[PDB]
């Protein structure tokens, strides 16, 4: 079969930057006729993938003139002229010159912005869940940059590890940040044996960290 | 809600030439009350299923859609249809790479060609329900089926036209007999 | 109005078999082929195959070969993909794209996707819960679900600004968890109602539940 290697396999840029994405084929994309066909298309996160480029550098109907391809034989570009915060996707190269047809890894593409600092926000257990016996704690962080955060959870000023799930959303394509949500679970009893509920975070838009903290039953 | 769409079909083609008569009938369910026919860039309509057109004119190519109402209740819209004026311009030239008599499994390229002032083609082959339209935006564009197999054997003919006017079309090119084997 | 309609989504034991719909409108059904594309969570797109509606020709990927059948029925415009002797490794999101018969501009229409969960453990609908308002956020937490996916919408698809619904993260338990936040104005907590609408197909559950700040 015809691999394709994609590169990078991610990158970051800043609003208006030029980004050139590679794909070689293993062998030659010129078929016996003279002709090759190779297309790369655009995935935003939890969409199905959108066709740009078809037969190496035509831009298909309604895609914007920033979107250009080139190449030939083995080698091929894809070019961005001027990145747009809406363009944060994984692009893909594929190759339907041999059957079976294959697509390159992929290359995510980031935007680099300003740094903006996290708002938190501490949500104590619901009543409701408490009745089954199980106690989930969530700290939401809010629409920040860059991706690296902290979250460090203190019951009674104890720090907590092994006891929190943390779970990032894809970065959003207008304002170029991303959300985190943290959930600390114990059970019912071990959460009404303390009071001090902290989510502590840390980020480099905060010059100090930033606790969020209730006390159980006010 | 409102009632499932009726069909809307051109007979003998939606694609015709100058002077040459075509139908186009609205068909819903047997025994409606009232029909309704209108062409998209029309600003009036017809309370009947059928339109004859004795002789095409470029002034009755467009998209056209129909209604039925039935008891008080209208129905959804059909699907659009195109109907085109062919004839209107001088034919365009219509090959095949590396050749019309190709073997099975490889490509083949339907490759059409005008004068500077259309930039847009379809591909007509004998007995298909429709064209076939390219995003391609250029005196010239090519039409490749990327994996050739017996069933795209048949006569093809190649039609120019101008996104000014994208249902007036010229009139076909010479007819390309792709036979594979 | 180009549209690909796919089936919902499945679980399926290893060493079973799954069946994806993939209704077409809004073009002529035999003009374009109809190929099937998958994609492994974290993964890239891997091609299966496609089909010719025209006369039901099919060619596959020789990694599927005598697991994969793709057949079709012109009279609803639906291609359907069946894999069989499922394995861990074929947990995908399955996607159907057309491909024009004469030209090579394929998939420029895409289905939505239809996530496949190969397991043998058992379907659980989720515990829905409120994240009560303390700019004021607020939400639902999803928990104890399998398999993927969940829906999540406030106030029954008009509130779409301001909504994060995180990726879900699998527990320990084997069951998925995950928290569905909505930032607001702390002005109209007083006011404004909000309900979080959960749908989890696989199990058939849906729940609505209002979000409201706890009262003292
Ligand atoms: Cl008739
Ligand atoms: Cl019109």
């Amino acid at each position: 079969d015809i691999q394709m290697t994609q590169s990078p396999s991610s990158l970051s840029a800043s609003v208006g930057d030029r980004v050139t994405i590679t794909c070689r084929s293993s062998q030659s994309l010129e078929n016996s006729n003279g002709n090759t066909y190779l297309n790369w298309y655009q995935q935003k996160p939890g969409k199905a993938p959108k066709l740009l480029i078809y037969r190496v550098s035509n831009r298909f109907s309604g895609v914007p003139s920033r979107f250009s391809g080139s190449g030939s034989g083995t080698d091929f570009t894809f070019t961005i002229s001027s990145l747009q915060p809406e363009d944060i996707a994984t692009y893909y190269c594929l190759q339907l010159t041999h059957v079976p047809w294959t697509f390159g890894q992929g290359t995510k593409v980031e935007i680099t912005r300003t740094v903006a600092a996290p708002s938190v926000f501490i949500f104590p257990p619901s009543d409701e869940q408490l009745k089954s016996g199980t106690a989930s704690v969530v700290c939401l962080l809010n629409n920040f940059y860059p991706r690296e955060a902290k979250v460090q959870w203190k019951v009674d000023n104890a720090l907590q590890s092994g006891n929190s799930q943390e779970s990032v959303t894809e970065q959003d394509s207008k304002d170029s940040t991303y959300s985190l949500s943290s959930t600390l679970t114990l059970s019912k009893a071990d959460y009404e044996k303390h009071k001090v509920y902290a989510c502590e975070v840390t980020h480099q838009g905060l010059s100090s960290p930033v606790t969020k903290s209730f006390n159980r039953g006010e | 809600g409102p009632l499932p769409k009726p069909s809307l079909q051109a007979l003998p083609s939606s694609l015709v030439p100058l002077e040459k008569p075509v139908t186009l009938r609205c068909q819903g369910p047997p025994g409606v009350d009232l029909y309704r026919l209108e062409k998209l860039s029309s600003s009036r309509y017809q309370d009947q299923a059928v339109l004859f057109i004795p002789a095409m004119k470029r002034s009755l190519a467009g998209r056209y859609r129909c209604s039925y109402q039935n008891g008080s209740l209208w129905s959804l819209p059909s699907d659009q249809l195109e109907l085109v004026a062919t004839g209107v311009f001088a034919k365009p030239s219509l090959s095949a790479q590396p050749g019309p008599a190709v073997s099975s499994g490889g490509d083949v390229t339907l490759q059409c060609q005008t004068r500077y002032g259309f930039d847009q083609f379809a591909l007509y082959k004998e007995g298909d329900p429709a064209p076939y339209k390219n995003p391609e935006r250029w005196y010239r564009a090519s039409f490749p089926i990327i994996t050739v197999t017996a069933a795209h054997s048949g006569t093809y003919r190649c039609y120019s036209f101008s996104s000014r006017d994208p249902y007036l079309w010229s009139a076909p090119s010479d007819p390309l007999e792709l036979v594979v084997t | 109005q180009v549209q690909l309609v796919q089936s919902g989504a499945e679980v399926k034991k290893p060493g079973a078999s799954v069946k994806v719909s993939c209704k077409a409108s809004g073009y002529t059904f035999t003009s374009y082929n109809m190929h099937w594309v998958r994609q492994a969570p974290g993964q890239g797109l891997e091609w299966m195959g496609g089909i010719y509606p025209g006369n039901g020709d099919t060619s596959y990927n020789q990694k599927f070969q005598g697991r994969v059948t793709m057949t079709r029925d012109t009279s609803t415009s639906t291609v359907y993909m069946e894999l069989s002797s499922l394995r861990s490794e074929d947990t995908a999101v399955y996607y159907c794209a057309r491909g024009t018969v004469v030209g090579d501009w394929y998939f420029d229409v895409w289905g939505q996707g239809t996530l496949v969960t190969v397991s043998s453990a058992s379907t659980k609908g989720p515990s829905v819960f409120p994240l009560a308002p303390s700019t004021a956020a607020l939400g639902c937490l999803v928990k104890d679900y399998f398999p993927e996916p969940v829906t999540v919408s406030w106030n029954s698809g008009a509130l779409t600004s301001g909504v994060h619904t995180f990726p879900a993260v699998l527990q320990s338990s084997g069951l998925y968890s995950l928290s569905s936040v909505v930032t607001v104005p702390s002005s109209s907590l007083g006011t404004q109602t909000y309900i979080c609408n959960v749908n989890h197909k696989p199990s058939n559950t849906k729940v609505d539940k209002k979000v409201e700040p706890k009262s003292c």
